[PDB]
């Protein structure tokens, strides 16, 4: 994993709002479950992008994730 | 259902309000006030009287008492 990105340690100076939190709140919001899922998922992409970074066997590949522990 | 946290897991809203409370309550001239508060545990003794001559601190510690006062 090569967690370029290690600005993920970067969240806002409030602190609470958080890019995730801003996303993951949002998909709280809708009812529908369909709706929810959408934004939902979308939310849940993003762990795996920053961890595996550039890495080629990683978080980061639909292939190779499922692999790390993470 | 007033609830206490670790301090830890307190957001910064929570600790916000914290940090803003106690330091009003500093300042609070009422014998509500903190300076009063203090004064509840220890000096000034308060404990045979708020005036009296020989004072003793408020401390039903070292007794069964001991975890209900505090
Ligand atoms: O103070 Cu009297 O007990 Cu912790």
């Amino acid at each position: 994993r090569d967690i370029n990105r290690d600005r993920l340690f970067q969240g806002s100076t409030k602190t609470h709002h958080n890019w995730f939190i801003e996303q993951a709140l949002l998909a709280l919001e809708q009812t529908n479950y369909c709706d929810f899922e959408v934004q939902f998922e979308i939310m849940h992409n993003g762990v795996h992008t920053w961890v595996g970074g550039k890495e080629p066997y990683g978080i980061g590949h639909l292939h190779y994730a499922s692999y790390d522990p993470l | 259902v007033m609830i206490r946290k670790d301090i830890t897991q307190l957001d910064k809203r929570q600790q916000l309000s914290l940090v803003k409370a106690l330091e009003s309550m500093k300042a609070d001239h009422s014998s509500d006030g903190f300076q009063a508060i203090a004064s509840f545990h220890a000096l000034p003794p308060l404990c045979p009287s708020p005036a009296a001559s020989k004072r003793f601190a408020c401390c039903v510690h070292g007794m069964a008492t001991f975890p209900q006062w505090h």
